[PDB]
């Protein structure tokens, strides 16, 4: 039954990613005056089906390359990483409970550095290395940055088992408790992901693409998570399952929305804006919510 | 007769004004709003926790009175 649940979790991100294609392009097309994909058959999933079909039947460009086998190991790295982390993340009872998985998930992120470094390296030439490596900068400039205001949200939840978090957010959700950490957490997602505003200006440009969607919908299933979700009733999850998955997909389209409508950042406005404005409020908020609980005289009760 | 196109009657107003609404309030309502929705979800949160504390020390005592 387990590999059985293994196959539930890590076959449908094939189906999640290419209908999460089908749906930015439509929600970019009406945030335009657009419509289409929609010619294709009733409104456009066979043409995602279509074109992830013919990125595989068209013929790769031969290498020139060097190390093939390092070519070989990098995004075979990165989609490992897409599929393998979707685990401690409960949708209502999660996969593998386990005393700690956030820390893990910071850890995975910085794997997925790895692989970019990888690709970026083993690619081609100079002008891609120096592009490939100032990317690899401004994707390691924030796991300081997401893993200290993780760090300052669950310090009022206590322990890392994310399990006693979906309890504690019963009450209220915790967007109100931290408004501005949770404000600046979603600006480092977007890091993370690394997507407009977040410049970015080879192969397998599917394997790429499918790693970087699959990391979009993870860190934001672990944003519905993080932050909020309504109360669990045992022996129906049903319930929860709808309403985690909705409050997900708004987020999610909220996400693309914010792509939608910015202009890219200049690099070096980009590292001013993280260090000089984020961190030192980062570091305010961390020990702000150090200095509280002492002060409601309500530390999380650590099992 | 004659048939060009002159405009007929003379055509009415065509605005051109920045006109931006300034939607929203004064920053200083903005700062009590989040300070007072931040302080509401401070107290439900200590409420909440020491509601779990009350039910930590009972497991606790489920733990003591179980265990020779
Ligand atoms: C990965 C990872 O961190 O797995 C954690 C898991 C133990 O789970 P943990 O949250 O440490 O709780 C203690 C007992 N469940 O760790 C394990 O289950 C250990 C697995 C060891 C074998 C695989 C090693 C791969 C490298």
């Amino acid at each position: 039954m387990f590999m059985i649940n293994v196959l539930t979790l890590i076959i449908p991100i094939l189906l999640a990613v290419a209908f999460l294609t089908l749906v930015e392009r439509k929600v970019l097309g009406y945030m335009q005056f657009r419509k289409g994909p929609n010619v294709v058959g009733p409104y456009g999933l066979l043409q995602p089906i279509a074109d992830a079909i013919k990125l595989f039947i068209k013929e790769p460009l031969r290498p020139a390359t060097s190390s093939i086998s390092m070519f070989i190991l990098a995004p075979i790295l990165a989609l490992t990483l897409a599929l393998t982390m979707w685990i401690p993340l409960p949708m209502p009872y999660p996969l593998i409970n386990m005393n700690l998985g956030v820390l893990f998930m910071l850890a995975m992120s910085s794997l997925a550095v790895y692989s970019i470094l990888w690709s970026g390296w083993a690619s081609n030439s100079k002008y891609a290395l120096i592009g490939a490596l100032r990317a690899v900068a401004q994707t390691i400039s924030y796991e300081v940055t997401l893993a200290i205001i993780l760090l300052s949200v669950l310090l009022m939840n206590g322990s890392f088992t994310l399990s006693t978090l979906i309890i504690t957010q019963e009450q209220v959700w915790l967007i109100f408790p931290a408004w501005p950490l949770a404000m600046m957490w979603f600006i480092s997602t977007l890091a993370e992901t690394n997507r407009a505003p977040f410049d970015l200006t080879a192969g397998p440009f599917a394997l790429f693409f499918m790693a970087e969607y699959a990391n979009i919908i993870m860190m934001n299933i672990f944003t519905t998570t993080l932050f909020l979700g309504a109360f669990h009733n045992p022996y129906m999850p049903e319930l929860y399952t709808i309403n985690f998955t909705i409050k997900s997909l708004l987020l999610s389209i909220t996400f693309l929305w914010i792509r939608a409508s910015y202009p890219r950042f200049r690099y070096d406005q980009l590292m001013h804006l993280l260090w000089k404005n984020f961190l030192p409020l980062t570091l305010a908020l961390c020990m702000w919510h150090v200095s509280l609980p002492i002060l409601l005289s309500s530390i999380p009760p650590q099992t | 007769v004659k048939q060009d196109m002159p405009p007929v009657g003379g055509y009415g107003p065509i605005d051109y004004k920045r006109n931006l609404p300034r939607r929203g309030l004064s920053g200083y309502s903005m700062f009590a709003v989040g300070i007072g929705a931040l302080l509401f979800g401070y107290w439900s949160m200590m409420r909440w926790n020491r509601e779990r504390r009350r039910l930590q020390i009972e497991d606790f005592e489920a733990r003591i009175a179980l265990m020779p």
